[PDB]
DNA sequence: CGTACGTGCGTTTAAGCGGTGCTAGAGCTGTCTACGACCAATTGAGCGGCCTCGGCACCGGGATGCGTTTTTTTTTTCGCAGCGGTAC
DNA sequence: CGCTGCGAAAAAAAAAACGCATCCCGGTGCCGAGGCCGCTCAATTGGTCGTAGACAGCTCTAGCACCGCTTAAACGCACGTACGCGCTG
């Protein structure tokens, strides 16, 4: 046979890999262009310190990261593995970000 | 154009792996790319105020700030 | 210390619990080492051999697949 | 002999207590708890009437709504009991303890 | 010296109910009356001090207020 | 399938009430002191340019341990035919 | 016959082989820390003014005890039912 980890084994070693490092996850460019979008919306033709696209992606990815681990919480808390939008949508609530 | 498509299923991964998740459902990308929406959204707004009632056309690293601290959200390390 | 044949092992703890819904696979696992002797698989022998009954016609299932669900006796 | 089945008496007492606005606390216990509390604080400490019942205001309230969480954290869990653990879940989402 | 037994179990169930809450653990009451303390203590603590720089004897109802406040579980109508 | 709540009827309690009695302590008034705002002038602490060299990321190249399969073995666990002693 | 022994046969389980990912070793090479150069504006000095706050008391509130009557809760126990919990497919 050709050589295979087992489901879950993988994602774990990128559990290790991603909490041992600092380094942003999402795309710059993508980013970037994600956030000129949703600036269009409140004013046209802006500008953007390169330090003021940065401190945001810092600001977004560290929010997720601290959400996806209060939803992890509510899938454990249903003994799943699994989050679900049900989970994230409980942390939501209980955060008292939506109603 | 539509950018919120890129922010790739991997990326949301990473994030996910980041924050301790084994194992993730296909409906989490579009709810998470979701709420990172609102996340920026508010967030940019309350920027943009700031960079508007100081009279300029260039958001500044302080105008992300003081909207991330305005909104409960603290940030250390680019000023302020 | 004998612990007989999945062909008559605890036919006993089944025919010596009359029940409508007939006896389930938790109730007989709570017999076999209540009074017989057994290993540690055991349950998953007593499964083979609901299951070896169920496709021939020997012991009949009430509800449920597989292991899962009450089965009686033949008659 | 009109008896109910468990959970159909509750369902009435939560449309009682959900209607209502009285504090549900008994008063006095309650005054003492804050002076016990106080003591360790300050001893020989004196306390406005006012003071106590603007903290019984906030305390039932803090509850009331730890309980709205706690209960939903419950059936999240496919449950319909409220158990320590559910609570314990809320405070660390709500920021209360790591 | 133990008076957190005085929050009767009837009168903490009464605090659920109003909170939507159909059906209670026995081991609730206790982990209940256990979060009232901190919750209490963590306030009367900032309480008391708002009281001790006052140079007063006795807490009054504003110190409970700018404690409630300082605390984030603001309250309205003692002197807001 | 097991059990731990929920209802309810029956005892135990002590909260609540309304009023009374004593007194700390809140919270104000006037007086006067010490402390801090304001200004001016004189400084050097602290900041924006330069110019290294060394700590850090990197890279490729073995080395340690960690998970996968899958090979060989150890231990247990039935079932079939091949015993040694009964019985006669 | 029963016993038994063996011979599987069945998993267990182990071991061990394989191959893969994570660590670490030691010499590059690059860039940003860390340390000098002047220099400028913000901290210090010292000293004038005027008023915030310390104190010494004067008042009258409002907070702490005591005290039985009257209940509505609490305590509590017993019985039974609906729910939480675990295994399998
Ligand atoms: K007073
Ligand atoms: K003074």
């Amino acid at each position: 046979k050709p050589h295979r980890y087992r489901p879950g084994t993988v994602a774990l070693r990128e559990i290790r890999r991603y909490q041992k490092s600092t380094e942003l996850l999402i795309r710059k460019l993508p980013f970037q262009r994600l956030v000129r979008e949703i600036a269009q919306d409140f004013k046209t033709d802006l500008r953007f310190q390169s330090s003021a696209v940065m401190a945001l992606q810092e600001a977004c990815e560290a929010y997720l990261v601290g959400l996806f681990e209060d939803t992890n919480l509510c899938a454990i808390h249903a003994k799943r593995v699994t989050i679900m939008p049900k989970d994230i949508q409980l942390a939501r609530r209980i955060r008292g970000e939506r109603a | 154009r539509d950018n919120i498509q890129g922010i790739t299923k991997p990326a949301i991964r990473r994030l996910a792996r980041r924050g301790g998740v084994k194992r993730i459902s296909g409906l989490i990308y579009e709810e998470t790319r979701g709420v990172l929406k609102v996340f920026l959204e508010n967030v940019i707004r309350d920027a943009v105020t700031y960079t508007e009632h100081a009279k300029r056309k260039t958001v500044t690293a302080m105008d992300v700030v003081y909207a991330l601290k305005r909104q409960g959200r603290t940030l250390y390390g680019f000023g302020g | 210390t004998d612990h007989p044949k999945y062909s008559d092992m605890i036919v006993a703890a089944i025919q010596a619990e009359k029940n409508r819904a007939g006896s389930s696979r938790q109730s007989i696992q709570k017999y076999i080492k209540s009074h017989y002797k057994v290993g540690e698989n055991a349950d998953s022998q007593i499964k083979l051999s609901i299951k070896r009954l169920v496709t021939t016609g020997v012991l009949k299932q009430t509800k449920g697949v597989g292991a899962s669900g009450s089965f009686r006796l033949a008659k």
